[PDB]
């Protein structure tokens, strides 16, 4: 599908810079026409835990108990333990709180929203 | 469409205090009864 | 930072005619747009009163961001009552 169409020329990790500047152009085009075989590759970059989750797997929800030691698994923040009710009122913004030590203490799940306290 | 005001008066900015107000909640986790 | 534009704000009513009252509030994140571009220069869209004719009144203050550590105490009720700039004295 691919055999003078790509150029290429520090810079920063993750920049993009597109830009022009012996009179010499910095762009470089290829010559495309077996080590020379041109690749199509992508990288795909995340961005763990940094604000609620927004893409996930096609595993299925289930129900959720209370006052039971269960091995829970909450959009990825897995742990074990007992979900209660809390009288911890989260601001409308912020998903889990967090104890000393990095550790979750409180989620709000999806569905229902509501201050389970792990 | 848009309209050139060459009547704006230009002078040196003004300055003031801001005490200590300018803080926000640095990350979207509750944290409580902590030193941060 | 990295291509995201977060927006935080919060609203008081206050007293004092034209400055910050003395006080402590924190804002709240609301939204963190995914906006990839660069900024380094901005204005601010204003009213102006028609009765061509101007006017505007009240006031804009601006301050400029940099690095820094704070010291943030969190109270039982998840909200920040009280920081300290690590670099003030």
């Amino acid at each position: 599908l691919d055999s003078y169409n790509y150029l290429y020329r520090n810079l920063k990790p993750f920049e993009r810079d597109i830009s022009t500047e012996n009179c010499y152009f910095p762009l470089q085009s290829y010559g495309f026409q077996v080590g020379y075989q041109p690749y199509r590759v992508v990288v795909l970059s995340f961005e763990l835990l940094h604000a609620p989750a927004t893409v996930c797997g096609p595993k299925k929800s289930t129900n959720l108990v209370k006052n039971k030691c269960v091995n829970f698994n909450f959009n990825g923040l897995t742990g074990t333990g007992v979900l209660t009710e809390s009288n911890k009122k989260f601001l409308p913004f912020q998903q889990f709180g967090r104890d000393i030590a990095d550790t979750t203490d409180a989620v709000r799940d999806p569905q229902t929203l509501e201050i389970l306290d792990i | 469409q848009c309209v050139n005001l060459t009547t704006r008066t230009q002078l040196p900015p003004a300055y003031t205090n801001s005490f200590t107000r300018g803080v926000y909640y640095p990350d979207k986790v509750f944290r409580s009864s902590v030193l941060h | 930072i990295d291509g995201y534009f977060k927006i935080y704000s919060k609203h008081t009513p206050i007293n004092l005619v034209r400055d910050l009252p003395q006080g402590f509030s924190a804002l709240e994140p609301l939204v963190d747009l995914p906006i990839g571009i660069n900024i380094t220069r901005f204005q601010t869209l204003l009213a102006l009163h028609r009765s061509g004719w101007t006017a505007g009144a009240a006031a804009y203050y601006v301050g400029y961001l940099q690095p820094r550590t704070f010291l943030l105490k969190y109270n039982e009720n998840g909200t920040i009552t009280d920081a300290v700039d690590c670099a003030l004295d």
